[PDB]
Order: C-alpha cells, then structure tokens, then sequence
C-alpha cells in the first residue's frame, strides 16, 4: 500500500 | 553579516524541508541549519517583542527557543532586501519520523509510547509558551538517533495560541480535524489533540488513517495492524469526532498506554543504535 507525504 | 558569520554548506533533504542548508557557526564550529523564506512568499506577519515587524514563523519560534526543549531552537535570524533568514539547531544523525516510519514500518508500541510522549512533552511546551504549531505530523518531526530526543520543526503554519476560534488554517489536510473540513472552525487545544490522534495511529500501524474528506468526518477507525486495546482505546479518543469528547493533554498523558515511559537515552540505546 502506497504511503506518501502530504503539502501544507 | 551572514555569509562572514557562518560558513554555508549544500541544501539539506534536496529541498524537503524548504530552503534550508547546512551550516557551521564561524564562531565556535557549532553545526546550524539555514533556513530561507521569501518575503513575497510570507501570508501571516506579526512583530517581535520589541514591535519589528517579521514573519510570524520568527515570533513564533523565539517564543519557543527559550531554555531546552524538544524544539528545533532559532539562534539567530536576518533580514535581507527579499527574504528573512533563520539559523537553527542542527541535530546530528538526524531522521525525520515520516522517513523512519517508512524504512522501519509500524513502530513497537513501547517504542511509540517514548515518541508520542517527546512529542506531547513538545507541544506543551509550545503552548506554555503561547504558540499553537497547527502542523503537527510525522514530516515535522526530527528524531536525534544518537540521543533518541524528538524534535518539532516548521512552524510556518503555526499562530499565536488563543481560546477563541480560529476560522483560517494552512496545515496539513490529513492531520486537520472533523470540525475544520466541516465548518472551517477549530479551537486550537481539541484541534492539536485530533493531530495527535493521527500521528499516533501513524506511529503503531506505519501510515495515517485517513486519506478523504469522507474519511475524515466519517469517524471510523479501522486498525490495518495488531494495536493493543489501551492504544486503541486512546488513539479513537483523540479522534473523537466532536472536539469536546476528546481528551485533554493531562487525560492523554494520564491514559493507561502511557504509562512507564522509556528515557531517551534508553529509547536510543534499545531501538536506535
Ligand atoms: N540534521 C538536521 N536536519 C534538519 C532539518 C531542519 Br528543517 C532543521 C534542523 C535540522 O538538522
């Protein structure tokens, strides 16, 4: 299961 | 003078982390991180203690820089004709928690326990001193290997803590709670809380558990691994749909699951070296 960052 | 002062090295994290280098301190070799911000750039002012009119991040990080914490400290800012510049602490090995999480996946609790608490201890630090972070997650979070102490970074979202409403918010959509996506209302302390929430489900399953809108106000936690009944009981508390319902930061520490705390040397020494 892709996991990423996620931008203020 | 800023280049006579420090000597300047490469971009840390290619970027990740904003504009920010690494440093050494002319003055006594200590390692600093440099960090720029463009004026242009800057949404939210506010002035420093004497009325200097700076970026908020400024007021907000001097308010937290006094004493030891577990905060990245500002030991020093510029003004330039286009930018403000920010000397910070500059740990070493350092990891940021998102890049731990992925590399070691879902944390032994008693391993998260010790994080969670660092980070708790943290934001009450903050708002002992007046400041509301409003961008707590995994990516904001520096892991010092060698002494296993946690510290905040980025408070370029963060204002100055009140209990009045606030009805802005520049944070991160997945940590931000039921109420904002709903009504573009929050309180600062419940709103926090719901992050830590997030953050802690992050901490023992190895990613967040909303992705959606839907998900987020639709207040349904499924846990994806095994999570123990006192983690699971306090993780689904801080993510108490209606913020009064969720505990306060004295209920958090107080909960059965955070109880017997590792030091941080001793979190080093059994999960870090
Ligand atoms: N090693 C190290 N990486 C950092 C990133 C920021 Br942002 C601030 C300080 C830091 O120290």
């Amino acid at each position: 299961r892709k996991r990423r960052r996620h931008p203020s | 003078p800023l280049e006579s002062q420090y000597q300047v090295g490469p971009l840390l994290g290619s970027g990740g982390f904003g504009s920010v280098y690494s440093g050494i301190r002319v003055s006594d070799n200590l390692p600093v991180a440099i960090k720029h911000v463009e004026k242009d750039r800057i949404s939210d002012w506010g002035e420093l203690p004497n009325g200097t009119r700076v970026p908020m991040e400024v007021v907000l990080l001097k308010k937290v820089s006094s004493g030891f914490s577990g905060v990245i400290r500002l030991l020093d800012w510029f003004e330039r004709p286009d930018s403000f510049v920010l000397i910070l602490e500059r740990p070493e090995p350092v990891q940021d928690l998102f890049d731990f999480i992925t590399e070691r996946g879902a944390l032994q609790e008693e391993l998260a326990r010790s994080f969670f608490w660092q980070v708790l201890e943290a934001v009450r630090h903050c708002h002992n001193c007046g400041v509301l972070h409003r961008d707590i997650k995994d990516e904001n979070i520096l892991i010092d290997l060698n002494r296993g102490e946690l510290k905040l970074i980025d408070f370029g979202s963060g204002a100055l803590l009140k209990d009045t409403v606030y009805t802005d918010f520049d944070g991160t959509r997945v940590y931000s709670p039921p109420e904002w996506i709903r009504y573009h209302r929050y309180h600062g302390r419940s709103a926090a809380v719901w992050s830590l929430g997030i953050l802690l489900y992050d901490m023992v399953c190895g990613d967040i558990p909303f992705e959606h809108d839907e998900e987020i106000i639709g207040g349904q936690v499924f846990f994806r691994q095994r999570v123990s009944s006192e983690c699971q009981h306090l993780i689904r508390w801080c993510l108490a749909l209606r913020p009064s319902d969720r505990p306060t930061f004295e209920e958090i520490q107080n909960h059965p699951w955070m109880q017997d705390v590792l030091l941080p040397q001793e979190t080093a020494e059994i999960h870090l070296h």
